[PDB]
């Protein structure tokens, strides 16, 4: 048997049922890639 | 699916009186690039549909001011100002904002 | 008709696509980068962090040869110790997020190389202009 | 001027596949910045989009009511736009419009519309 | 003498004058656009609204072909459905406030047209530079 | 080896050196100019004073001919009533702090001269472009 | 003066096993321009010292992956992955961050 | 290829001055963006930097343990790099490396190292 029991505890576990779909990323533009062109003078 | 409803069913219009055909989407059709992606088409029975009004409140390269586009989010009205003999046909509302492209049910205008 | 919502994507639209199709539309990630009594200070320190990290990217861009050109060639050669990949793949094989892992050690060597390759090109433009 | 002619069987049997070809005259199907689409319309019952294709990325799109059975391909050996639709039903009785749509005004400001082929499903010859 | 206060106007000086005399001095409205315990936060949210809406105009200007040139030609043609006016009038007949009413529907079509006409010109500059 | 800490100085490194050796490395003072419940408002009014006085120098630079070029020739002649010094000395005799005392009366005459010499050059570029 | 200490004193390495020579400065060696100014040199007895690894975690134009540079501030490790017969000699750690240039005490590697 | 040959007395007396010359073959000493340095090394006791010179600013540097007695000069009349060291002691028994170091990769990516002259101080002939 595995006798499960309810228990509230920390109030954060309520809001983890609402904020599990969302993560927050930081847009980081200004990348760099090699290609075949040179700044002519 | 998004719904394109057309009001009214059929209009018997007099030549000269301003006619109005309205179509309503399921959501607003304004995109961030700056264009409203609501269109209007003319179809004759036994004839392939032709575009009338793209990017509403701006006329195309070949249609006069007899057709007009106005409205706002979720509410679109096509206004036929001056009616000619060639104005008869079935009009269609259609969105090019999202995928798929959904069309109207069809608004027949006939002569009296 | 003309004008459809299929190929006219939105913010972060081509984020899984290849580089040869992501560099087709770079302006859409560009323009949504600045605009879009204690919870007003959560508004202030969210705004002046947005305009600060925008100016920081406009300064590192500015002191190279690229004022606002948004795509620009440069003069430093591509040492193969950085990436060692073929050219014919990395515009239609990989994607940009797969690239950013593949190079992240070698930035701040490239960013240091770009400033000296501009300032050497800057005064040499003046020495050409000074004699005539 | 690219003129789009369409061809296919006018009598299609129940539970078999329907094959429609869209002949590209006066031009090539591989011309850039154009959207090649099939559009059906039952008579007096409104237009319905079947699917589409953008040439520059080889991206085939379909209608979410109809993704399961429609396969759209490009026939470069005969300059044709192809439709294959298996298990055709009574709701597919429609006229098939082959439409080439410019995505940008640099490619074109007015799209073209085909003559349209009316396809009705029956077993009567 | 040389140097008089007559034709050397001030901020918003030519605001009723015609466009051909308002574009003579555009720098005077340009330079007075950034510089000039709770009423310090009325100072903070007045300052970071000034530097934010200045950068927003410098970004919409930046992603077109005009970095800081302040007057610049472009490549999009002028469709007469926008204004339908003659050219020979609107530099000496109208004034700028009369113009801003006459066009305000058609902005965000022009601003959308300008970005695509730059980014098409941007990569085509690279394709010319890449083959040679 | 190659790469030493001798001639690769730091912030304000050549602050006593002559102008001909200070203009060799100007980027090092350039890049450390933006980045690097009441003592958070001492953080806010320290940050928005840094990004404000940076944009003010980028605006006075912007409305002249120098968008981000960081060294640029101009068209105004050098009237000897300003400095009256020889040219052959002031790139290897003086230093920059000795220069800033020697000229500080005559700024805001030069800054006023530079804007008019740009806007005259700006519309004359358009009049050349308009006829053809 | 800043101290450059080298660990260990001498290593008797087998050909093939990864060898490690470590050197520690008095402070961190990261400069604002973007390069880590820690170097490594090879010297044969009766022969002038030659540079191996400049701008660590990047190889030079002529050395293979048998040498490697890694570490962080104040901790620098030179890793010899594959040992050849020519790998013997005395290695030196040296900083080019500040003036003066200080060198290591010397790490002799011999054959077994 | 600039080859650096070094010369000097192999037996230097106590309490006198030591003079070492570094012949510059295959090039000039006044070539730009190079760092000219003297490097000593006792046998099996580690390398030690004596001093240096950058050509473009005429900036002579020394070791802070040894600023007092070393004077470094450039001999343009013979294309030589010079060292003068007075009151030479027993800790100066070392081999003297004349090293030309490019400050930038545009000037060079690999520096050169001299053959090195071993100088030991004694009074025995
Ligand atoms: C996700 O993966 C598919 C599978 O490869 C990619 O599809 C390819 O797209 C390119 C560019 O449009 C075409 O040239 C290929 O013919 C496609 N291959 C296949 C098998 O369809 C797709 O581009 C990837 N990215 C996205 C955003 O869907
Ligand atoms: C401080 O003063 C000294 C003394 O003049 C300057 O040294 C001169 O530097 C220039 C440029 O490097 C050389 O061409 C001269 O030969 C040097 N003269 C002497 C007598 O050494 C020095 O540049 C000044 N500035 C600093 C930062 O030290
Ligand atoms: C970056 O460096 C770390 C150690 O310095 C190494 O483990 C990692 O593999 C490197 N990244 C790539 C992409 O090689
Ligand atoms: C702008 O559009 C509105 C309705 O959309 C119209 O009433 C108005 O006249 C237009 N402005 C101009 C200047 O024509
Ligand atoms: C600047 O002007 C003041 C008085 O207007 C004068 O005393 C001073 O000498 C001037 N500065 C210089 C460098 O001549």
């Amino acid at each position: 048997t595995e006798t499960f029991r309810p228990g509230g505890g920390d109030m954060r576990d309520n809001w983890r049922s609402e904020l599990y779909k969302y993560k927050v990323v930081k847009i980081e533009p200004l990348g760099v890639a090699p290609t075949r062109c040179k700044r002519r003078v | 699916d998004i719904v394109m409803t057309q009001t009214p069913l059929s209009l018997s219009v007099t030549p000269g009186e301003p006619a109005s055909i309205s179509c309503r989407s399921s959501q607003s059709l304004l995109h961030s690039n700056g264009h409203t992606y609501v269109h209007w088409y003319l179809q004759k029975a036994g004839q392939s549909p032709q575009l009338l009004i793209y990017e509403v409140s701006n006329r195309a390269s070949g249609v006069p001011d007899r057709f007009s586009g106005s409205g706002s989010g979720t509410d679109f009205t096509l206004k036929i100002s001056r009616v000619e003999a060639e104005d008869v046909g079935v009009y269609y509302c259609e969105q090019t904002l999202q995928i798929p492209f959904t069309f109207g049910g069809g608004t027949k205008v006939e002569i009296k | 008709a003309v004008g459809i919502g299929a190929v006219f994507l939105g913010f972060l639209g081509a984020a899984g696509s290849t580089m040869g199709a992501a560099s087709m539309t770079l302006t859409v990630q560009a323009r949504n980068l600045l605009s879009g009594t204690v919870w007003g200070i959560k508004q202030l320190q969210a705004r002046v962090l947005a305009v600060e990290r925008y100016l920081r990217d406009q300064q590192l861009l500015g002191i190279w040869g690229c004022s606002g050109k948004l795509i620009c060639c440069t003069n430093v050669p591509w040492n193969s110790s950085w990436s060692n990949r073929n050219l014919s793949e990395i515009w239609d094989n990989m994607t940009w997020l797969q690239w950013d892992k593949e190079i992240s050690n070698y930035t701040q060597i490239i960013y240091g190389l770009l400033e000296e390759s501009q300032n050497q090109q800057e005064k040499n433009e003046q020495d050409l202009l000074a004699l005539d | 001027q690219v003129q789009l002619q369409e061809s296919g069987p006018g009598v299609v049997k129940p539970s078999e596949t329907l094959s429609l070809t869209c002949g590209v005259s006066g031009g090539t199907i591989s011309s850039s910045h154009f959207y090649w689409s099939w559009i059906r319309q039952p008579p007096g019952k409104g237009l319905e989009w079947i699917g589409g294709l953008y040439i520059n990325d080889e991206r085939i799109n379909y209608n979410p009511s109809l993704e399961s059975r429609v396969t759209i391909s490009k026939d470069t050996s005969q300059n044709q736009f192809a439709l294959k639709l298996t298990s055709v039903t009574a709701a597919d009785t429609a006229v098939y419009y082959c439409v080439r749509e410019p995505v940008i005004a640099a490619a074109g400001t007015v799209d073209v519309w085909g003559r349209g082929v009316l396809v009705t499903v029956s077993s009567a010859s």
